[PDB]
């Protein structure tokens, strides 16, 4: 977030419109690993195996 | 799309339509068809080159009739040497003759000499017999 | 040639590998049909030159 | 002043090329009967 | 001995069949004849296989 | 404006008259006529030319005669013959234009592979030429 | 090859340079400087456009006077 | 006076003026060459600022 | 990549140190994150011993 | 950062490039040393568990 406000501060106005779908994406994609994903060492079971 | 987009024209006065490599110039706002490069440059006062241009865009802009100097050369690449050499050259065959003229540095191998010494060689003209040597007639 | 591979195959003896094969044949062709149809719709010029 | 156009290259010649493209055709042909029908 | 002594005339007869100078129209159908004749033979007599 | 209009195999065109407070373009458009150098000063020959939506590059005329017309409003005359066609293009079939209204164009030669095979060391320059203003 | 583009010579009679654009057309052995692509096709025969050459491959083959219709 | 030589064999003189020597890009010093060998080449029309600024409908053919 | 390169073109360059620091650590945290779910355990059945 | 930021309002504006990789990789060092700091694991106690 900080870079696209660094961005709006500095004038460029790129991201205005339809130009935001690659942040917007980005940060979709970001929360797609962080929540999801799969398991840890305590977490051996999973869909291929159960 | 946003690294080049379609709207970025007008880059230089002197275009070229990409596809049939024909020569536009620029001028107020329309643009016509030049016959070649030296009168282009001329034209716009600018030492530059051709743009290419798609040809689809140059369809979009006012045209004009022809313009420049017919058959100018279309293309320069100043060269200069460290020493200038120039040669005029005849060949007689076995009642007729040609005439070159070299401009470079002579190739002098082979049988080829130069008349230094005591060499000489003699020709007509208007009648009258001429023999060279010392560098004069 | 497809009665000629009809009446054959049906009592021939093929190697693992080969079967393998054949299998993949059909995710092959799978693939091509999207990112082919969108290039027939001129969709990749069209936004190209937005 | 007009320009010295050179004379075109004549054709090559089909017919040496229809009679050896024919060869094959035959020959494959032939020796690929041999072995479908001996299979029987 | 006889029959892989008979392969050689048939080979050249097919060779030389087409017209104009020699070069290579006649080699196409003149190494082909030549690969079928002694696959042909091989299948058939079962020996000499080297 | 005189108004001559056609539909291909019609056995007539319709001729028709118009008038208005300005020539028959819009105004969007008003800007992109081209504006012709005329050496003919007599009454022979167009001051300008416009090519509006679909207009026709390839045009024959009432035996028939084939023209070509570029885009700086100039006609070339091309041949007839297959090696003149095969050379340029030009395979497809021409609209048909009146010869009332082609006329008014200004001509150049006519594009002959016969003629185009020739050399120079220069060429001759082009007497009364007209000036371009920057 | 996309990073900085440029040509070779073919079999395709019709050439120009790849940095000044100059039509040039083959005859034999030789490239003639043509006034203009009407009449390139109209020499060589081939309905077709210019193929773009480096320029330091176009200095090595002979030469000849300008040739075809000026103005077309 | 000055000179250019191109690669087809004619000569096209150069007016010798600031604007036509930057518009060219022949802002450089000239090599020297002599008349009896230079006189035997084809000469075109001369390179200048004003002789390109004109229009033509069509060019002839004399 | 996409994100930084289109600022580019559009002439702000707002990057370069104080800018760069942003795209150069938000990189690692990617790295760090699909690591982790890669690195769930350590053992073996590789057609190597098998 | 208040150590970087004070030399920009001075001027000499020494970093980017050849001058930004010290504190670039300096930052780095800090945060390697707090995660051997929260080192260990695998108690797993938790609100949610108890």
């Amino acid at each position: 977030g900080g870079m696209v406000a660094m961005v709006f501060a500095s004038g460029s106005h790129v991201f205005g419109g339809i130009g935001s779908i690659f942040p917007l994406f980005m940060m979709v994609g970001i929360m797609m690993m962080m929540f999801r994903g799969m398991g840890g060492g305590q977490q051996q079971m999973s869909r291929p195996k159960l | 799309s946003f690294i080049s987009p379609s709207g970025q024209l007008n880059e230089s006065p002197i275009i070229a339509d990409r596809d049939s490599g024909a020569l536009y110039v620029r001028v107020g706002d329309r643009l016509y068809p030049a016959l070649n490069l030296a009168s282009a440059r001329l034209i716009t006062g600018r030492p530059d080159n051709p743009h290419l241009v798609r040809s689809s865009q140059i369809a979009t802009m006012p045209r004009g009739p022809l313009v420049g100097i017919p058959g100018a050369p279309s293309s320069f690449s100043p060269k200069s040497p460290p020493a200038s050499s120039w040669l005029v050259c005849d060949t007689v065959a076995t009642q007729g003759v040609t005439v070159t003229v070299i401009d470079g540095t002579p190739d002098l191998t082979g049988h080829r000499q130069i008349l230094s010494g005591s060499d000489a060689v003699v020709l007509r003209y208007g009648g009258d017999a001429w023999v060279i040597r010392e560098g004069r007639r | 040639a497809g009665m000629a591979a009809a009446a054959h195959v049906p009592h021939t003896i093929y190697s693992p590998l080969f079967r393998k094969f054949v299998e993949w044949i059909e995710y092959l062709c799978l693939m091509p049909i999207f990112p082919l149809a969108l290039w027939l719709m001129n969709v990749y010029a069209a936004i190209r030159y937005r | 002043a007009p320009l010295v156009v050179p004379q075109p290259p004549a054709p090559r010649d089909m017919v040496p090329i229809w009679v050896a493209a024919g060869g094959l055709a035959g020959a494959l042909l032939i020796g690929g009967a041999v072995f479908g029908t001996a299979t029987l | 001995i006889m029959l892989m002594s008979a392969i050689m005339p048939v080979t050249v007869a097919a060779a030389a069949a087409p017209p104009g100078p020699v070069g290579s129209p006649q080699a196409v159908l003149g190494f082909g004849v030549l690969t079928v004749a002694a696959a042909l033979a091989l299948r058939f007599t079962g020996r000499r296989l080297g | 404006c005189w108004w001559w209009e056609r539909t291909a195999g019609e056995n007539r065109a319709r001729v028709r008259v118009v008038s208005g407070p300005t020539i028959p373009v819009a105004a969007t458009e008003m800007n992109k006529v081209v504006s012709l150098v005329k050496a003919d000063t007599s009454g022979r020959q167009a001051d300008q030319v416009y090519f509006g939506p679909d207009h026709a590059n390839f045009v024959a005329v009432t035996s028939e005669s084939l023209w070509w017309v570029t885009d700086a409003g100039a006609r070339f005359g091309v041949e007839d013959s297959k090696e003149a066609r095969d050379a340029l293009g030009l395979t497809l079939t021409p609209s048909l234009a009146p010869w009332v209204a082609l006329r008014l164009l200004p001509q150049g030669p006519t594009l002959s592979r016969a003629d185009a095979l020739v050399e120079h060391d220069t060429l001759p320059m082009d007497m009364t030429p007209a000036e371009l203003v920057v």
